[PDB]
């Protein structure tokens, strides 16, 4: 029995800057760091301790001082973003995710609401989509309401990944109704609340409108 | 070199069991342990047990005792794992791992390629495709592909021409078992009038391509 | 705490006598389920002889599970292991009071169970030393071959196996 306690487990960061994770172990063993790059196997990064494993940049350094361990790397280079693990003998820990964050100018939403399509409304279903689109910090928040009622349960966020161009997330959030509670309301809206909107802004359609 | 070849991903449902295999290519069979190690969605690396093949003498893991059985096969350097009695709890990625050393086992610098295992009572179903109308800046409209199972599908733009400012965001798991996705495009207004827009949808899994044409409301 | 019938397969002959001098144990990995600590018979896998050549078992008995007509630990049971807390590491128990086992010729080969359990106790004492508070437990092996699985000893030249269920389930 091995109690890995691994922190922090979320790391934002831009390309270049220093990335340090640590574990502490209750037991005395050899540990491990793994890289896990998003769709692919683990990679064995650092073991016993803090010998860089094979093929392993220089950048990569590990120290050990009693029961703390960290991992260190600077330069992160676009490749190096993922989820880290440290493991000593069959135990891991619960794992940090480092990713790219490019810092820039705080942008903001450009909020779109779309209705279900009649298609959709025939075959028995409705989803209505609202779409927050290129922005940036990714800190956004989206509220459905529905005739003055706030909806939490129902939605469904997605958001994508950093915008290799402009460095911008875009999001989707889904709202699923029945068809019945579809035609009951009427006015559908889509509260953001995203720090470059001075106040938040509710981009909303009434059912039955063009 | 170290070579770890793995079978490829199955579907099961609740209560089905599963084998998968893995034949090491490169090394010495039978000198070096070989586990088996599982990644879940968001949760941490679980060891589920480990095979020495000179002798055959398994070790598993206390949680999975009487659900997992691990055999080998020397003359054809083949590791199996057997697990039975799946629940929703064991959708999850599977490798076949080998330590750096013979001596020590746990410095896994040598992974299988990755066997994933979706476990759910959901057979496959192709998606629908439904049209995000634009409804008159710029304008965007999108294409919503609902109610499909399993990963993946792909959404390409008038047959790949149009890729400025379109956005395939991640699918969502619904509440009912089945993926759905949204993928978005921002357009000039005046284009959206004349210039003409449609979403491919190719969904391997259950040989469902469609095209649907996105027409302003 | 009678005799113990022990189901040996190729019907050993009835002049196959040895005295058990040590075990080879193997402690499961993962997550302790309600604290205990479970241990199960091996063959030595990777370490096998080393166990052997330090419990003073000459080159002439190779056998799984039960250690025979090695040296016994003088004062103590002694814990050997390339280590402990590696369950891919092989455990090497040196008892300090034999325990005779014995074949009938008639399909089974008999131990004692007072002597026997008696020695159980030992070993499971001194584990509860290195693994403390936590209930050490015995039981058979989880998988392997019949070399592995059963007590696989020798004798006369003829290589024998012997269901070892009855000593290892606490
Ligand atoms: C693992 O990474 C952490 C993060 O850097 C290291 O912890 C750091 O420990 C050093 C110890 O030298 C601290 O620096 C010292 O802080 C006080 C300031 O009053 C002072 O005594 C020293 O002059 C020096 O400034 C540092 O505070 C601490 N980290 C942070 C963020 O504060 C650790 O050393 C690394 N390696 C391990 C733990 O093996
Ligand atoms: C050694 O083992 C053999 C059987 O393998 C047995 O006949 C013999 O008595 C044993 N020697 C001693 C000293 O117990
Ligand atoms: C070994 O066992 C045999 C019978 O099992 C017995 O006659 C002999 O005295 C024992 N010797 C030792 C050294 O244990
Ligand atoms: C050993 O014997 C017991 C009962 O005699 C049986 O349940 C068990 O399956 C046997 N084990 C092997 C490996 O044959
Ligand atoms: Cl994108
Ligand atoms: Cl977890
Ligand atoms: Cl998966
Ligand atoms: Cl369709
Ligand atoms: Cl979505
Ligand atoms: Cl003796
Ligand atoms: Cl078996
Ligand atoms: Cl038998
Ligand atoms: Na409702």
């Amino acid at each position: 029995e091995i109690v890995l306690t691994q922190s922090p487990g979320t790391l934002s960061l831009s390309p270049g800057e220093t990335a340090i994770i640590s574990c502490r172990t209750s037991q005395y063993g050899s540990l491990a760091w793994y890289q896990q790059r998003p769709g692919q196997a683990p990679r064995l990064v650092i073991y016993s301790g803090s010998t860089r494993a094979a093929g392993i940049p220089d950048r990569f350094s590990g120290s050990r001082w009693g029961p703390d361990y960290n991992l260190t790397i600077s330069n992160l280079e676009s490749g190096d973003f993922g989820v880290y693990y440290c493991q000593q003998y069959e135990f891991f820990g619960q794992g940090t995710k480092v990713q790219v964050d490019i810092k820039r100018t705080v942008a903001a939403p450009s909020v779109f609401i779309f209705p279900p399509s009649d298609e959709q409304l025939k075959s028995g279903t409705a989803s209505v989509v609202c779409l927050l689109n290129n922005f940036y910090p990714r800190e956004a928040k989206v509220q459905w309401k529905v005739d003055n009622a706030l909806q939490s349960g129902n939605s469904q966020e997605s958001v994508t990944e950093q915008d290799s161009k402009d460095s911008t997330y875009s999001l989707s959030s889904t709202l699923t109704l029945s068809k019945a509670d579809y035609e009951k309301h009427k006015v559908y809206a889509c509260e953001v609340t995203h720090q470059g909107l001075s106040s938040p802004v509710t981009k909303s359609f009434n059912r039955g409108e063009c | 070199q170290v070579q770890l070849v793995q079978s490829g991903g199955q579907m099961k449902k609740p209560g089905e069991s599963m084998r998968i295999s893995c034949r090491a290519s490169g090394y010495e069979f039978i000198d070096c342990t070989l586990n088996w190690i599982r990644l879940a969605p968001g949760k941490r690396p679980e060891w589920m047990g480990w095979l020495k093949p000179r002798g055959g003498a398994v070790n598993y893991a206390r949680p999975l005792q009487g659900r997992v059985t691990m055999t080998r096969d020397v003359y054809s350097d083949t590791a199996f794992l057997e697990l039975r009695s799946l629940t929703v709890d064991d959708t999850a990625v599977y490798f076949c791992t080998r330590g750096k050393n013979c001596d020590y086992n746990w410095d896994f610098e040598h992974w299988g390629r990755g066997t994933p295992v979706i476990v759910s009572s959901a057979s496959t179903k192709g998606p629908s495709v439904f049209p995000l109308a634009p409804s008159s800046g710029t304008a965007a409209l999108g294409c919503l592909v609902k109610d499909y199972f399993p990963e993946p599908v792909t959404v390409s733009w008038n047959s790949g021409a149009l890729t400025s400012g379109v956005h395939t965001f991640p699918a969502v798991l619904q509440s009912s078992g089945l993926y759905s996705l949204s993928s978005v495009v921002t357009v000039p207004s005046s284009s959206l009038g004349t210039q003409t827009y449609i979403c491919n949808v190719n969904h391997k899994p259950s040989n469902t391509k469609v095209d649907k044409r996105v027409e302003p409301k | 705490n009678a005799t113990i019938m022990l189901p040996c397969r190729p019907a050993p002959p009835p002049h196959c006598k040895s005295n058990i001098t040590g075990l080879l144990l193997l402690r499961d990995g993962g997550d302790t389920i309600n604290n205990t600590e479970i241990f199960r018979p091996s063959g030595g896998d990777e370490d096998a002889q080393w166990c052997m050549e330090r419990l003073g078992i000459p080159s002439s008995v190779v056998s799984t599970q039960l250690l025979l007509n090695g040296s016994l630990a003088e004062e103590e049971i002694v814990i050997r292991s390339k280590d402990l807390s590696d369950n891919a590491k092989t455990i090497c128990v040196q008892l300090q009071k034999s325990v005779e086992i014995v074949c009938t010729g008639a399909g089974y080969c008999q131990i004692s169970g007072r002597n026997w359990s008696e020695a159980v106790n030992q070993v499971k004492k001194k584990l509860k030393e290195h693994f403390p508070h936590k209930n050490i437990s015995f039981q058979s092996s989880s998988g392997g071959d019949l070399e592995i699985t059963t007590h696989s000893f020798n004798c006369g030249g003829e290589f024998f196996y012997c269901n070892t269920s009855g000593l290892f389930q606490d």
